[PDB]
């Protein structure tokens, strides 16, 4: 519970709204109660009194009460719920700033040993979980430990041996049964996380190599394996529901206890009188009605793990160190880039290969550098050291002769502009994700732009403003291409870094945006990483690159003059 | 819209419950027994409240109605902690039933139809969708059959004692949904206006948080927070729109509770006084009967409170049902299982004629294929992509079901029994898995039990053995994405060394040393073309050259063998085996 502390600094902002939502639980709840406990007086009085005495009995203000009552329960529940949720809501626009702040700086390194597939899923759940924790944990404990103490205070007038008998059970129970049961549930807990990504990750390599398997005869023998872990995994979720089970049947328990304490105890007097009457009822019926405070108490045990889990789980990916540092020495972006490398070394986290070994090149200004290799030679973790990703352990990366690590993280990005492998289609308009590349540039400037990298159908029907993403217009892999390049000619970087950039395209559009490469940044320094040899006459100093290593280099004449690798790639030997 | 769908939908679901019906039958008969509970600690009560208040009984005589009381309250424990073990039972039931079906029905399918969706898509089915139905089968399918079952014994139990109290809490029983039904009139309408926004801004977080590479290498990551604040501000307030009209819709059945309980209050303590007198049979009426009324009006809206609470979980199972029915309703044409035995472990003769490749959903993946290759003869195909070369080497390997005739040594593949076919097969295919734990594991696939000597010499054959040392725990060192990540060579002379370590009578090939380094390349090449002399072995390969030595030559195009011939017939003679040779390589 010591993990909860970064993430209950964001409910200190908005408290008075969360403070408001639990003031609101305590009279909702209160009228619950004062609601049955008057309405059981009521009767006992009216009947004690009788027919004879129907003038004598003041009956107005007693019906003036419940009347108040029931009002105050259901506009009061109403009111708790929007405002318990809007102040939810408006935490969950904290929770997901400071998560998204903390995983800036460490977005490419931090995250590469996990699945990002899985892992960005997992921390919007996680972001969530500790969302709900005022929901699900603290707004019913300290509304309930207010609403006992408010009673216990209530029925101190009538009777202390009474008040403090009902609210010490009901206060042993707040401050003894929740702890009792997450301690209960602690390990069946993270059996249960890890059983379930164990089955997750059995159940992917059964999936995936089912051809494997099917023919070398595994294939019954790794799903014994696969429905023995479903077998302890199921088996974990029983032990989870046997406590809910037995949480539930202890609270009602309990809840017995203090309704037969009440008729026996008050029997006996309530205060100073023997044969107290009326009076009986008003105990008992507090005492039934004032276990709707602990009955959201029953569940909080269950929620309170997850919400630890989770905070755990952000706090161990947000509070890693990043990978890089940079300077804050407000250098002048340089007009043309000349890019040297010089026995760069680099080796990931937990692996222990090193995928560069001793790459040295040298890239003048104003010079289409291609980087030719195979799948895995290593050539997208070249790229990573250029955009600074990463860190080499044994090279120098000198940008302009001068060393890339001594450039301010604002100068480096408008310094190098890079199209990824991967390119990413965000949520918003056609024209916001076009501005992120230069976010100063006019309508008429993302217009033109689209209409010089052929996209021309993108500006038809609802112009800039249609809606590519999630829910909107979705782009074809070489339509798609052309935006990640669209955003490259509006940064204008000197220094531009393609990964692969016809990469699943037919030789149509392959041919016209390699094209479009060389007509349009023809003075920048390009270096462009790629699988595929056409259009390589173009660019000077072709670089191959096998194993993690530079293998053979120079342009595309001398490369064929003499016999090697390119030789080798074109002939297809 | 849809609604025919949704009505399907939970048709499915209920189909599925048979499974465990016996588990949903006591759970329905606990919820009545658990009614009648309440019913017995109301009486208790309010008879010994009765006399305590009323005719001043001292508690020592009230003996008998407390042992009772006690007894009914243990009794109403035990049904409550029944009652949830018995529901989670019912619905655990289901999963494990159908989580068996799913695999089944991917297993039978196998890898053909696997590789379609990614397989985190086949995880979310089999691990997220399932599991989406446990709350329906558990929570809410029982708390449906206490949702009637209660209410109706309190009013069947206070109308011999009052038929006043018992029409406070009757009356309400088509007013609650008649009110639902006019504030969901203008629930929907908002609803609608900001479902399509909601459902956009949904995906935000997510989408700012994917692509988190791109904002930093634009230098955006900065300007992203006051999206994700100005995203979260506009997703607040559309979602408070639904939610004044959500919690109004909830609050009626609390606005009814308390108004119940109020009225129960009133209508009792003035009939005590002689305000009214109309509610009682004309017998009097007594203090018990409105302690009983009393203590039952919250009881009688309570379970259709929790039923609220539960009512998401019919929400989430239909989604998981949408799902769940159309993979288990889709055609998907198998390979047919035989029962045949192959005599011999010599190699195998493959023939075939007028074969036709089909697809899981029933596609031609190649044409009418014709040829021979004989017994301990090794072909190779080639081809552009996507001519349907990877799609013959899955065919013999009963991954997919074909038309024509296909025979092995003269008997029918489909004749042919799969476990029994599978042990004289031996492959190598590009992209090859490794789904053993470690690497040791993977290449004793074949034979987990092989001794040392057996496993060295597989690993010194393929040439694993020379970069062992570069792993950290040697031939046991856990291979995968997570642990210890093999390069695209590495991982490749595993798959050639479990591939190599059992005598096999067909060996199939499809682009081994394809996309490996110079290294790699010429030691997985080193292994397999001395491991293709020693059975019928086919080979797919985009490399034309040093072909020479192989038997026969295929060509195919479109699905089609178009030309056989030995390398050096092919290669003077022009054809199609010609303008490949001749052809520009597009990609390395
Ligand atoms: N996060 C990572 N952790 C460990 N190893 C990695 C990681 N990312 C890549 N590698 C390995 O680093 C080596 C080079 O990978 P990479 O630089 O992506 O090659 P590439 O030439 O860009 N491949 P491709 O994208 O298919 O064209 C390979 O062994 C990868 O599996
Ligand atoms: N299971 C399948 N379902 C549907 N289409 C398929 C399936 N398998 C292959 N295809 C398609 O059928 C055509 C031939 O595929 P296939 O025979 O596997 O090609 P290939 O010759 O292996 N291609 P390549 O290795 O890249 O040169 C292509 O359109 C494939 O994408
Ligand atoms: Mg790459
Ligand atoms: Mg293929």
């Amino acid at each position: 519970m010591r993990a909860l502390l970064p993430y209950l600094a964001l409910y200190k902002r908005h408290k008075w709204m969360l403070s408001l939502g639990i003031v609101l639980a305590i009279v909702t709840l209160l009228a619950s109660i004062g609601l049955l406990t008057l309405s059981g007086w009521f009767l006992s009085a009216s009947a004690v009194a009788g027919v004879a005495g129907l003038y004598s009995f003041n009956y107005m203000l007693p019906a003036a009460g419940v009347r108040g009552a029931a009002i105050t329960r259901t506009a009061g529940r109403y009111f708790e719920r929007l405002v318990s949720h809007d102040a939810t809501f408006r935490v969950l626009q904290h929770l997901r700033i400071y998560t998204f702040s903390k995983l800036l700086p460490l977005s490419p390194a931090g995250l590469a040993r996990y699945r990002q597939g899985e892992l960005l899923n997992r921390v919007v759940a996680d972001v969530d979980t500790l969302d709900h924790l005022y929901l699900r944990v603290i707004s019913p404990l300290v509304g309930a430990f207010v609403v006992i103490m408010v009673v216990t205070i209530g029925l101190s007038f009538l009777d202390f041996t009474l008040a403090f008998t009902l609210g010490g059970i009901m206060l042993l129970t707040l401050f003894l049964m929740p702890p009792l049961f997450y301690r209960a549930g602690k390990s069946t807990g993270q059996n249960l996380t890890h059983l379930r990504g164990q089955y997750r990750q059995q159940l992917t390599a059964w999936l995936q190599g089912q051809a494997e398997l099917t023919i070398f005869g595994a294939s019954d023998r790794y799903r014994t394996q696969l429905e023995n872990t479903e077998i302890q995994w199921l088996e974990a979720q029983r032990r989870q529901s046997e406590l809910t089970a037995l949480s539930q049947a202890i609270m009602l328990l309990i809840g017995a206890l203090a309704v037969i304490l009440m008729l026996w105890m008050a029997s006996g007097g309530v205060g100073g009188n023997a044969q107290p009457g009326a009076l009986i009822a008003l105990f008992v019926f507090c005492a039934l009605a004032a276990f709707e405070a602990l009955a959201p108490v029953t569940g909080a045990f269950q929620h309170l793990g997850q919400v630890i889990a989770s905070a755990v789980r952000i706090s161990d990916l947000t509070d890693q160190k990043p990978e890089v540092t940079f300077p804050d020495t407000q250098t002048r972006v340089a007009d043309r880039v000349s890019l040297t490398l010089r026995d760069v070394q680099f080796t990931y986290p937990e692996q222990s290969q090193q995928a560069l070994k001793g790459i040295s090149l040298q890239v003048n200004a104003g010079e289409h550098i291609a980087i030719l290799g195979r799948t895995g030679c290593g050539k997208s973790t070249l790229l990573q050291q250029l955009t600074r990703a990463w860190d080499p352990q044994q090279g120098e990366i000198l940008l302009n002769d001068s060393p890339i690590a001594s450039l301010n993280e604002a100068a480096l990005r408008q310094t190098i502009s890079v199209v990824p492998q991967r390119v990413h289609l965000f949520s918003a308009t056609l024209r916001d994700n076009l501005l992120l590349a230069s976010p100063g540039s006019s309508d008429e400037a993302l217009s033109e732009i689209l209409r010089r990298v052929g996209l021309e159908k993108l500006l038809e029907d609802a112009g800039l403003n249609s809606w590519l993403g999630e829910g909107g217009r979705q782009l074809s892999g070489g339509e798609l291409r052309r935006l990640a390049i669209a955003r490259a000619l509006l940064h204008d970087a000197p220094l531009v870094l393609l990964d692969e950039p016809t990469e699943g395209l037919d030789a149509t559009t392959e041919s016209q945006i390699l094209e479009l490469l060389a007509e349009m940044m023809r003075e920048k320094t390009v270096l462009m990483v790629t699988h595929r040899l056409r259009g390589l006459s173009r660019f000077q100093q072709i670089i191959v690159m096998d194993n993690g290593q530079i293998i053979e280099q120079g342009t595309h004449a001398e490369l064929l003059a003499r016999q090697g690798r390119y030789y080798q790639f074109k002939q297809g030997l | 819209m849809n609604k025919s769908r949704q009505k399907e939908l939970t048709r499915w679901l209920k189909q599925q419950s048979v499974i465990s019906q016996r588990w949903l039958n006591i759970s329905r008969l606990l919820g009545f027994v658990s009614g009648i509970l309440i019913i017995a600690q109301a009486w208790f009560m309010a008879r010994i409240l009765q006399h305590m208040i009323m005719e001043n009984i001292p508690r020592e005589a009230l003996l008998l109605p407390f042992t009772l009381l006690v007894l009914t309250f243990v009794l109403r424990a035990w049904v409550v902690w029944l009652r949830e073990r018995v529901g989670y039972h019912a619905g655990q039931h289901i999963r494990f039933a159908i989580r068996r079906q799913v695999l089944d029905r991917l297993q039978q399918a196998g890898p053909a139809w696997i590789q379609g969706k990614p397989a985190g898509s086949w995880a979310t089915l089999v691990l997220e969708q399932i599991d989406d139905m446990h709350d329906y089968y558990a929570r809410y399918l029982p708390q449906m059959a206490l949702a009637v079952s209660v209410p109706l014994l309190i009013v069947v139990a206070i109308f011999p004692s009052n038929w006043a109290a018992a029409l406070i809490l009757l009356g309400t029983a088509p007013l609650i949904p008649l009110f639902m039904a006019l504030v969901g009139m203008g629930a929907a309408d908002a609803n609608r206006r900001n479902f399509l926004a909601l459902a956009r801004l949904s995906g935000h977080f997510l989408d700012r948080l994917r692509g988190m590479e791109t904002l930093r290498i634009f230098g955006r990551g900065e300007a992203e927070i006051e999206s994700i604040r100005s995203a979260s501000e506009d997703f607040r307030q559309r979602t408070m729109e639904v939610l004044r009209l959500a919690f109004l819709s909830s609050g009626i059945l609390e606005f009814f509770t308390s108004l119940s309980i109020a009225l129960v209050a009133v209508y009792f303590g003035f009939s005590y006084l002689g305000e009214l007198d109309f509610g009682h049979y004309d017998t009097g009426v007594t203090l018990a009967a409105g302690f009983l009324a009393l203590i039952l009006a919250p009881e009688f809206f309570q379970p259709l409170r929790d039923l609220g609470t539960f009512y998401h979980a019919k929400a989430q199972a239909v989604g998981a049902a949408d799902s769940l029915k159309t993979f288990m309703e889709t055609p998907l044409a198998h390979p047919q299982r035989g029962e045949a035995e192959l005599a011999s472990t010599d190699p195998v003769t493959i023939e075939a004629e007028e074969l036709f490749i089909t697809s899981p959903e029933g596609k031609t993946l190649a044409g009418p294929l014709n040829f021979t290759l004989p017994a301990g003869q090794r072909a190779v195909l080639v081809g552009r992509s996507g001519s349907g070369k990877s799609s013959l080497l899955n065919a013999l390997s009963g991954f997919l079901s074909y038309q024509g005739s296909l025979r092995i040594n003269g008997i029918e593949l489909r004749d042919l029994s799969p476990e029994s076919w599978r042990k004289h097969l031996s492959w190598v295919g590009q992209n090859p898995q490794l789904p053993a734990a470690t690497l040791r594991d993977n290449v004793l696939l074949a034979r987990p039990d092989a001794s040392e000597q057996e496993l060295q010499a597989a690993l010194d054959n393929a040439w694993v053995s020379e970069f062992l040392p570069l792993l950290p725990q040697g031939v046991d060192t856990p291979v995968g994405d997570q642990a210890a990540r093999l390069s695209v060579g590495q991982a490749q002379r595993v798959a050639v060394a479990r591939a190599l370590l059992n005598p096999c009578s067909l060996l199939l090939l499809d682009e081994p040393a394809a996309s490996l380094d110079a290294h790699s390349e010429q030691r997985v090449m080193e292994a397999l073309n001395a491991a293709s002399l020693r059975q019928t072995t086919l080979m797919v390969t985009h490399q034309l050259e040093d072909l020479a030595d192989w038997d026969v030559i295929w060509v195919m195009q479109d699905g089609r063998i178009i030309e056989q011939g030995r390398y050096a017939e092919l290669s003077v003679a022009g054809g199609p085996f010609a303008t490949l040779l001749a052809h520009r390589q597009e990609e390395i």
